[PDB]
């Protein structure tokens, strides 16, 4: 609330539609990436209180460790051929550097490794934390793979 | 209105209906054995014996008292507005007592007043046990300070 | 289907015959099902044994 | 269809699930009676010959 | 059954519905348990008559 | 033969013999109206009977004592009935009605009460008051009937005398018996003959809007109309559903013994569990085979999504392991002298051991043969019976376990041995993470929830305005406005400017009693609350909705019970007797208010809610010391709710049936009508079952069996509850059915759980399942036919009834109720024709002219009446699954259109203009001669139109609208968003829609909705009458624009679909090869297998999709603007009418363009809707898989669609589905024959239709 | 686990142990009974089928393939839809899914039962490789045959 | 003391099994699907479609190859374990030709 | 239960004291299920008496 | 079908080059404001590197 009172930025409410108005495609295509992310993210003005909280956790990395829940993750492993899961990966790849957990790089790595399972495999740690393990599971220094 | 104005007009004289309670448990089978049996012999009661007594006491406390007390309170409503004292507020609540009820108390201790009062009906411990049962049947409201 | 092919196609009309030809095709589709031809609930003193 | 679509529970532990699912069928002594039935069968056919 | 009897008296004297210190229904098998019943005489026979 | 003489042609116009013309239908209506009651009963005496209908009737029904010993007077001057057999014995007796009447002026042997009794009653004569109470309650009991019963009987006669009926599926006549075999008709006319006697009149009473009149024979009893209603109910339900004669003899024996009793309705209430207990609750003792469904409640345990695994054969280990039913059922049969009927039922139930259509049919017959009256009693008797109850809390919380109070509320210590700690913890955590989400902090959501309690029969506005008069504020009365005094909108309007601390006293007023009646149940009593206490009761229902959607998330239908009754699984039906008499402040509301006060207390520090500011109280909670800590707005509202629920409720009581008995009294029951009612009840059921399964189970048993059971039986996997009912899901293990004895030990332990802290779990373990009064056996639904009676209508008030243009609509409702259950269709549809034509003509009394108001059949055919045989076609040609509108109209007209044209050139009406739809034949002459157009356009006329019309003063309405908008506002940021959107709309979006749905028409819409209870009589009714007359005389050109746009589309059917389910499984009762059409549709199409609240909630495009203004209009208007050009800023302006925040509103308006919507979405564009009959069936299957374009002939260049505007594909699927399914037989797949204009010209015509609204 | 007591016995008698020859003779008798009888082995096989439905943690969830075929992208003017075609063709017969569990139980018996697919799954002399209908038919049958 | 299986079996060492794509069945689906891709890419026998349909075919088949289904994992490394668990508790003991 | 556990030390030679099966983790249990972790704690703290 | 390829690449590039003052806010002004705030706290800062 205090950073809302002092900080000089607000919503520019119409960027996400003014830009991405000028996207060009046919109407014959069944799936529209523009409308996909443009209705899959919602600005909604209440996101900013969460944003100023995420900014404010930097003062107390020691006692609170802000992370991202399971419900914002693709919750199935996703698919690279799936456009909406690709956009979900885009949202996470932007979001994840702002939090204060020490394991955000391997979150960003194993999210994409969840995104493609079947195009390849990578050498890993064990038979428990394999490539199809949930992205949020690691969250610790030792679960960082040698890969 | 005295607290037992409704309590004395029973043709079984309801105190003589709670003098009946000693046969609910086979090892008790006496009123003085009941008064010895509920208390821990320090005048603090057993939790379990008093609990079983309330298990037996509540059907006598509800099945006749609420209808005939509603009858008495409606008869008193027919003749003026008055000041009606009783014990164990839910008697005034289930018998649909119209009027402002408020839950007050003395700034004193009351149980030693139960123990000093001579020539009261039943045993000297009977009064204390029954007083405990009355404050069981009461709710958990504000005692609100009679002043 | 051959007599219905002699029926002119653009002048389809509901008849009772038009109802029960679809009834016959439906029942034949249910009869040619590979499980219901062998499944039966009651025993025979042999299977129960 | 059953080849292409297959789903585990989200939190399944194998020894837990198979313990709960395998235990209550082993309160049955149905298997033991067939042994004595086969005894009487073999004794009867040797008696017959 | 005597474990059940002392268990019910234990529940009566703890004055709770379940006797917490129970004498039966443990995980420890006691199928070779024998008590002094009136079925047997002193010679080691039945006491029907 | 008499009705044969007047209905020579008509009775086979509707039995599939001769062609149905219109003229004979109106001749039939003439003969229907020009008719009387002596003709009724001489038609009844005309028929003989065939020695199975006859039964002896005891004369002890008739000679009855007086009502003088039945009532008495309260000490506080209230009339009250003296009880004779239990405290339930409080009703109307069948006695002594002859001597309380004065014969009518222009009638001879009928009449009404003498008035001097009521003069003495208004003077206070005691016996006169008893007499007028008895007379008016008998008036009320006879008031419960929709229509004259005689016309129902005559519809039975004119339908039934057509005889046997051919079946186009089975190629046979039916084998149901005719008139000469029913005990209800013969016994009915026997009762009427003996009661009337040799007197010249015959009908024992006449129904009238002004009130029922009685016949004066000395043997007349008062409870004869419900007996006659039960007779005519069973009289219909034989010959319209194929009941056997024997169980109807049983049911009428029950009814005659009921009318022979002391009081009728008391015996009916106590008798209601004979047909289920001896047939349903004892069925399938030792089976040998059958076929049961195989379902799976899937892995998301709140999805209500079912994959039907197929049929499964039965085995003898699936016998009834439920406990015995001998003792209590035979004691019930002995207790009321009815051992014979119970012995017969327990005989014949044993005789069935195969799960087929016959056994489930017999169970359907047993369910149907019970009574269907409405239990009517005096309102004072209700509010002194059920509102005088307190729960039995045997183990209360000890007084040592609460802290020092904070304000009014003490807090639980957490080291408490009592059970309520877990309840405290659940509501604590739920309030905490409820206030943690910012979705509660949308001010638009604030406006939604403030608008939310503008529903649910708001009353007590009088007591609000005089309590508000007592607390000394100035008051706008708004003189000269029609309905407003009886409105909750006025309640909100008076407190649109007022401070909270100046209104906190006014939440202490009393509460009005609204009454309803039920089928075989005691009359429920809804109550409203005034708007400040409905306003302050918010965070309670916030956390309740949180529990029911997030935390325990149990429920808010049909294959729920199909999964529960499936044989290896086992169900337990758990109710409570009288839920609302249990939620008191003693054990619940103290803990509830403490936990909702403290759960928010971490997140709430200085937050204000709308309306309420902050405050401060002290506490003894830090008992060594005492301080005072400030109080936030959540805690302020909870602090105000605390004294209201702690105190008790005051209820005003005023009836129309006892002369001036008004009183208020204290009652500690939570109200049945509130926003926080049902959700809180569900949350309490779920939490108590959770506390059970968590701690109270293994704390109170011995063996490993029941505890080893209940470890694996948590609420997230096995429990569902909605208010009254709850339900176990007991999973069948690998050994099959769970052992029963463990379950009986468990359920007596649940009964202990009920009795020990103020509950009473009505536990019913029976091997079957009920849920929301829907019965399921072995995965087969039972249509209960008692709870949809044809004749009865609940009228708990003696207020005069609305005239003729809506009784016909309730006949339509009777038809759809008969549709949704498994009734014999040959004999249901023809009887529906009989009723439908029986209520056609009206015989007005307008000035200077005797007018006749006549509907043609075609209005009803527009409303979904399936035609039997039209234009020389085959009889019984299509089904009743037609969508009741232009869709189904189109469907059956386009099935038969070339046969139509051949009938057109017969009796030659030819004009050389080759129409694209009928060719050489015309349409305008004949369809007006047949008055196809007249009925077709009369169907869209609005019915029962009451209007304001008085030209009220505009300034007082304008300040009323302003006060209403002030009530609509709490934040002017809402006003900023919507006025900004209005500016954007007046820039761009205005014009091309002709009707924007907005949020400031919503005060105008609230006024328009508030002005619909004036019940004014003369002028607008005369305007509706002349409107019908000028609609009748007006000759018409062509059809609707929707229908003319549809008539270019053709189709082509071939290859009936593969089967969906196995036919050898009984899916529902009453459907089989014998009930050929709807069963065959059920087999071909397949059942829905969804809850459909979830599925149709997926359809609504807005996320929360609530505003108070029919959000379907929002989404439909958005999609109309989408297809009609309209650059993005106009779409945002249409959404800024709602005004979400404009940033995500801009985002949603950007989304709507490029995303391809669901098929069901585009229905609302063209104002299409899925009709009610289809949700039993799986529809989405045959939409998105079977109706299709690019037919099997190939491509045609007329079967083309342009690349833009592919919204047509949905509507082509809808119309093809309607054509594929309205016909009888298998739902064949359907392919696109060409559309005659091209998709461009066709969709251009739809553009030109949507140019207007 | 099962538990037997370690104590001096009471000398009871459970007659159950036999040799292999009696079991083999009983196999001969049962197979000789079952010989060339089609409708006799089918209830046993169905019993093992429904038993395996009881035992398995695997739940058949056929909507997930509809979920993943919802996100494939194509044009609209092309009116040969492979995704919607395979959703229609992947819709089974009269809602049976027992056949998989039956086939899985059929591995226990080759010597009496040879589980073959129906001839009705074969595409009715239609081998037109241009017919995408027949092409999806080949794909379905080619996955189905090794079971 | 032998259950003759038709498909390859090995036990899983984990107790919380999750997805991988290495068995005969997932291999088999991948094999027949990439061969279906060779069918649609056969240049002298199927060029007579539209390229939009060809790319939609390739996308549908690639996704159908990389579908996520626990059925082949179950059938390999879970199901014969409980087949062995059940197999003696039968009224009709097993009967197997190699 | 605490006092009879402290008391059985005297009368070891006739009666022994055990912990029941009902306070154990159900069906084995995993080291992932937090309730079974805490149950292992409760059990391992109770056992040396 | 290559139009979605082209529109994907265009959506990516334009989404890369959207304007937003937020990154430079975080890079220049927000730690300055945060440092100005940081002593005026009831709960003084407490960091782990």
């Amino acid at each position: 609330v205090l950073l809302q009172r002092i900080s000089p930025l607000q919503i520019d409410p119409t960027i996400i539609s003014n830009t991405m108005s000028t996207v060009s495609e046919s109407t014959t295509q069944t799936l529209s990436p523009a409308s996909s992310i443009l209705g899959k993210l919602r600005p909604s003005n209440s996101d900013f209180s969460s944003f100023r909280v995420a900014l404010a956790g930097w003062l107390y990395n020691g006692v609170v460790t802000t992370v991202i829940d399971d419900s914002s993750y693709p919750k199935d492993g996703g698919s690279v051929t799936s456009l909406e899961n690709l956009w979900d990966f885009f949202i996470l790849a932007l979001a994840l550097p702002l939090t204060t957990d020490p394991c955000a790089p391997v979150k960003a790595f194993m999210t994409l490794a969840n995104m493609m399972v079947g195009f390849e495999t990578i050498p890993m740690d064990n038979q428990i934390y394999t490539q199809s393990r949930r992205a949020s599971a690691f969250s610790t220094p030792h679960t960082w793979p040698r890969c | 209105v005295d607290s037992d104005e409704v309590g004395e007009q029973m043709e079984p004289t309801f105190e003589h209906a709670v003098m009946e309670i000693y046969k609910g448990i086979a090892g008790v089978d006496s009123l003085d054995d009941l008064t010895k049996w509920v208390l821990n012999s320090d005048l603090v009661p057993h939790d379990d014996r008093l609990g079983q007594l309330f298990q037996a006491f509540l059907p006598l406390a509800k099945d006749l008292l609420a209808p005939m007390a509603r009858q008495f309170y409606d008869n008193s409503m027919s003749e003026g507005r008055l000041l009606t004292f009783a014990h164990a507020d839910s008697e005034l609540l289930n018998a649909n007592y119209f009027g402002h009820l408020l839950r007050l108390k003395i700034p004193y201790i009351t149980e030693v007043n139960l123990m000093i009062r001579k020539n009261r009906e039943g045993g000297e411990l009977f009064q204390l046990v029954l007083s405990y049962l009355y404050k069981m049947y009461a709710t958990s409201a504000q005692p609100k300070w009679f002043g | 289907a051959h007599v219905a092919s002699h029926g002119l196609h653009g002048n389809m009309t509901l008849t009772s015959s038009e109802i029960q030809r679809h009834i016959t095709e439906f029942i034949s589709s249910w009869q040619n099902h590979p499980i219901v031809q062998v499944s039966a609930d009651v025993e025979n003193r042999k299977t129960a044994q | 269809v059953a080849l292409l679509s297959g789903k585990y529970p989200p939190d399944l532990v194998t020894n837990v699930w198979y313990a709960d699912a395998i235990y209550p069928m082993y309160a049955d002594t149905e298997v033991f009676s067939n042994l004595q039935r086969d005894v009487i069968t073999c004794e009867a056919v040797q008696t017959l010959v | 059954d005597e474990a059940d009897d002392a268990t019910k008296k234990q529940a009566k004297d703890t004055e709770k519905a379940k006797a917490q210190v129970t004498y039966s229904d443990t995980g420890i098998n006691n199928a070779n348990e024998l008590s002094r019943s009136g079925n047997v005489d002193n010679e080691g026979g039945s006491n029907q008559k | 033969s008499m009705i044969l003489t007047q209905f020579g042609p008509f009775i086979e116009s509707i039995s599939g013999i001769t062609d149905q013309s219109n003229d004979v239908f109106e001749n039939a209506a003439k003969a229907f109206s020009m008719f009387t009651r002596s003709d009724v009963y001489k038609a009844l005496d005309e028929i003989p009977f065939s020695e199975d209908a006859m039964l002896p009737i005891p004369p002890t029904i008739y000679t009855k004592p007086s009502h003088d010993s039945y009532y008495y007077i309260d000490a506080l001057n209230r009339v009250r009935r003296k009880t004779y057999q239990g405290p339930d014995d409080v009703y109307v007796p069948n006695c002594s009605i002859v001597e309380l009447l004065e014969p009518h002026e222009t009638l001879t042997s009928y009449g009404r009460l003498s008035e001097a009794i009521e003069n003495r009653a208004k003077d206070g004569d005691s016996q006169a008051r008893i007499a007028t109470t008895y007379g008016r309650i008998a008036e009320s009991q006879a008031r419960q009937i929709k229509a004259p019963l005689e016309k129902f009987v005559l519809a039975l006669l004119v339908a039934e005398a057509g005889g046997s009926l051919y079946d186009p599926v089975l190629q046979k006549y039916d084998e149901i018996p005719g008139l000469s075999h029913n005990c209800p008709l013969w016994c009915f006319r026997e009762i009427c003959r003996h009661i009337s006697g040799p007197l010249p009149d015959r009908a024992p009473y006449l129904y009238l809007s002004a009130g029922v009149f009685w016949l004066m024979s000395p043997r007349m009893t008062s409870a004869i109309p419900p007996l006659l209603s039960d007779l005519v109910n069973l009289a219909i339900l034989q010959q319209t559903a194929g009941l056997d004669p024997s169980l109807v003899r049983l049911g009428v024996q029950i009814c005659l013994h009921a009318a022979a009793s002391s009081s009728y309705a008391w015996f009916i209430l106590k008798t209601k569990s004979i047909f289920p207990q001896n047939t349903l609750h004892s069925m399938y003792e030792s089976l040998e085979g059958g076929y049961c469904p195989n379902l799976e409640w899937l892995e998301p345990r709140s999805d209500y999504k079912f994959m039907y695994m197929g049929a499964m054969p039965l085995s003898t280990k699936y016998a009834r392991s439920a406990p015995s039913n001998d003792k209590k059922a035979r004691e019930l049969g002995e207790k009321y002298g009815l051992s014979s009927v119970v012995s017969e039922l327990r005989r014949r139930t044993k005789t069935y051991s195969k799960h087929d259509f016959t056994s489930v049919r017999y169970i359907r017959d047993a369910m149907a043969c019970t009574s269907g009256i409405f239990l009517v009693r005096t309102p004072t008797e209700t509010v002194l019976q059920e509102y005088t109850q307190s729960p039995e809390i045997k183990v209360p919380i000890p007084q040592k376990d609460w802290t020092g109070p904070i304000g009014e509320i003490r807090i639980l210590k957490d080291t408490t041995s009592s059970i309520a700690r877990y309840l405290y913890r659940t509501w604590y955590l739920a309030a905490a993470r409820m206030a943690a989400q910012p979705r509660t902090w949308d001010p638009l959501f604030q406006a939604i929830m403030r608008s939310q309690y503008v529903t649910a029969r708001g009353g007590s506005g009088a007591t609000l305005r005089e309590s508000l008069y007592a607390i000394n504020v100035s008051l706008p009365d708004f003189k000269g406005l029609p309905v407003k005094a009886a409105t909750k909108i006025f309640q909100a309007a008076q407190l649109a400017n007022l401070p909270f601390s100046h209104t906190s006293v006014a939440i202490l007023a009393d509460t009005s009693m609204g009454l309803r009646n039920q089928v075989q149940r005691r009359p429920r009593s809804i109550m409203p609350l005034n708007v400040p206490q409905q306003q302050v009761s918010a965070p309670h229902t916030l956390t309740a909705d949180y529990i029911n959607y997030h935390m325990n998330l149990s429920t808010t239908v049909i294959p729920l019970g199909v999964y529960a009754s499936s044989p290896p699984n086992q169900s337990i039906n758990i109710d409570i007797s009288a839920c609302d008499a249990s939620i008191t402040w003693d054990f619940f509301l103290s803990v509830i208010m403490a936990a909702i006060h403290e759960g928010v207390a971490s997140s709430s520090i200085g937050k204000p809610f709308m309306g309420v500011p902050a405050s401060i109280v002290n506490d003894e909670s830090v008992v060594g010391v005492r301080a005072a800590r400030p109080i936030s707005g959540m805690q302020n509202m909870i602090q105000h709710l605390s004294k209201l629920y702690k105190r008790g409720f005051s209820y005003r009581v005023n009836d129309s049936f006892s002369p001036g008995n008004d009183f208020t009294h204290m009652t500690t029951t939570f109200p049945s009508g509130s926003t926080a009612t049902s959700t809180e009840h569900t949350a309490n059921n779920s939490t108590m079952m959770e506390t059970f399964l968590t701690v109270w189970g293994p704390e109170h048993t011995d063996d490993p069996d029941v505890l080893r059971l209940m470890k694996s039986l948590t609420i997230q996997r096995n429990y569902v509850c909605q208010g009254d009912d709850g339900l176990m899901i007991i999973d069948g293990n690998t050994a099959g059915k769970v052992n029963s004895e463990t379950i009986q030990k468990m359920l007596e332990l649940i009964s202990k759980y009920g009795e020990e802290f103020g509950w009473k779990y009505d536990i019913a373990y029976d091997g079957t399942a009920e849920y929301l009064k829907l019965y399921f056996i072995f995965g087969c639904r039972i249509p209960n036919l008692s709870r949809h009676p044809i004749v009865g209508k609940e009228r708990a008030n003696s207020s005069a009834e609305e005239p003729w243009p809506a009784i016909l609509d309730q006949i339509m409702g009777i038809f759809f109720n008969g549709v949704h259950d498994g009734l014999q269709w040959q004999r249901w549809i023809r009887y529906s024709w009989a009723l439908c034509c029986a209520f056609s003509r009206q015989r007005t009394m307008t000035g200077e002219s005797v007018g006749y108001l006549q509907y043609p059949m075609w209005s009803f055919v527009y409303w979904g009446l399936p035609l039997v045989k039209v234009f020389g076609s085959d009889p019984w040609i299509f089904s009743w699954y037609m969508p009741t509108g232009d869709l189904g109209m189109y469907s059956w007209i386009s099935l038969i259109r070339p046969l139509m044209t051949r009938w057109m050139v017969a009796n030659g009406y030819v004009t050389d203009k080759c129409s694209p739809v009928f060719g050489n034949a015309d349409y305008r002459k004949c369809f007006n001669e047949l008055k196809l157009y007249q009925g077709y356009y009369m169907a869209q006329l609005p019915r029962n139109p009451k209007k304001s019309g008085r030209a009220a003063p505009r300034e007082v309405r304008e300040q009323f609208t302003q006060a209403l908008s002030d009530y609509l506002m709490q934040n002017p940021e809402l006003k900023s968003r919507v006025l900004r959107g209005r500016s954007e709309w007046e820039k761009y979006g205005a014009g091309i829609i002709h009707n924007p749905p907005s949020l400031f028409d919503v005060p105008h819409k609230w006024y328009q909705g508030a002005q619909e209870a004036a019940t004014a009589t003369r002028e607008e009714l005369a305007e509706m009458d002349e409107t019908l007359m000028r609609a009748r005389k007006h000759s018409y050109s062509s059809f609707s624009k929707l229908l003319e746009a549809y008539l270019l589309v053709k189709w082509r059917m071939c290859e009936a679909r593969e089967p969906s389910v196995d036919l050898r499984l009984p899916l529902c009762a009453g459907i089989d090869p014998l009930n050929s059409d709807p069963f065959l549709k059920m087999v071909s199409v397949g059942p829905m297998l969804q809850s459909t609240r979830k599925y149709f909630a997926q359809t609504l495009f807005m996320a929360k999709t609530v505003s108070g203004l029919d959000v379907n209009a929002i989404d439909s208007a958005l999609l109309r603007l989408r297809t009609l050009g309209a650059d993005k800023k106009a779409l945002t302006a249409q959404l800024l009418m709602v005004g979400l925040q404009e940033s995500e509103a801009d985002a949603l308006a950007g989304k709507i363009m490029l995303q391809d919507v669901n098929t069901v979405q585009l229905a609302r564009v063209v104002n299409l809707a899925v009709p009610d009959t289809w949700m039993s069936l799986d529809f989405d299957t045959m939409f998105k898989h079977h109706v299709k374009l690019l037919p099997k002939d190939g491509r045609h260049l007329n079967t083309d669609i342009p690349p833009r505007m592919g919204w047509l594909r949905a509507i082509l699927r809808f119309l093809g589905a309607g054509m594929a399914m309205t016909a009888t037989g298998v739902a064949v797949d359907i392919y696109l024959e060409d559309i005659h204009g091209g998709g461009r010209s066709l969709g251009q015509r739809f553009m030109t239709w949507m140019r207007q609204e | 686990t099962v538990t037997s007591p370690y104590a001096p016995s009471v000398n009871r008698l459970m007659p159950y142990r036999i040799s292999n020859a009696e079991r083999q003779i009983s196999q001969i008798i049962r197979v000789m009974n079952i010989g060339n009888n089609a409708t006799v082995i089918q209830p046993v096989l169905q019993d093992i089928s429904v038993l395996l439905q009881r035992i398995s943690p695997l739940q058949i969830d056929p909507t997930i393939i509809s979920n993943t075929m919802s996100t494939v992208s194509e044009s609209t003017t092309q009116t040969l839809s492979p995704a919607s075609s395979i959703l229609g063709k992947l819709r089974p017969s009269n809602s049976d899914f027992s056949s998989f569990r039956v086939a899985l139980a059929g591995w226990l018996y080759n010597g009496v039962v040879t589980t073959v697919i129906d001839d009705s799954s074969y595409p009715k002399d239609g081998g037109s490789v241009t017919s995408l209908e027949n092409l999806w038919d080949f794909f379905i049958l080619a996955l189905a045959l090794p079971l | 003391e032998v259950l003759l299986l038709p498909i390859d079996h090995q036990p899983a060492n984990v107790t919380t099994p999750t997805l991988d794509f290495t068995n005969e069945l997932t291999n088999w689906r991948a094999r027949v699907c990439e061969l279906m891709k060779n069918l649609v890419d056969n240049q002298r026998y199927q060029p007579g479609w539209t390229q939009s349909l060809v790319s939609s075919m390739r996308g549908t088949l690639g996704k159908l190859k990389l579908i996520k289904s626990m059925t082949p994992m179950y059938l390999q490394q879970l199901a014969p374990v409980e087949l062995a668990v059940i197999a003696p508790m039968l009224p009709f003991p097993p009967f197997q030709v190699p």
